[PDB]
């Protein structure tokens, strides 16, 4: 005679995705080192590189 | 670049007739004047060590 009680199901859960980021340590500059070109030329050099 | 250096340009003078006059007795000294004159006469002969 009872009738029973029927559940409905739920909305699905909303998927999530996780992004994370990546650091790295900065460089340091090497030793200088005295060249024989005057600053014109030794800049159009390294200009160039 | 890393490498290269200003080097000292040198010059000196070589006197061949010095020199020819210089070298050890039993390499048989010479200067130029008495042989150019005789080795021009015949070719077939040789001076110097």
């Amino acid at each position: 005679l009872y009738l029973p009680i029927y559940a409905t199901p739920a909305d699905p859960k909303a998927l999530l995705s996780a992004a994370v980021a990546t650091s790295q340590g900065g460089g340091k500059l090497p030793e200088s080192f005295m060249s024989l070109w005057r600053f014109p030329h030794m800049l159009e050099n390294a200009r160039g590189m | 670049l890393k490498r290269d250096k200003r080097a000292l340009e040198v010059e000196r003078t070589v006197s061949l007739a010095e020199v020819y006059a210089g070298l050890p007795k039993d390499n048989g000294p010479f200067s130029l004047a008495q042989e150019i004159d005789k080795l021009v006469s015949q070719g077939s002969g040789s001076a110097g060590s």
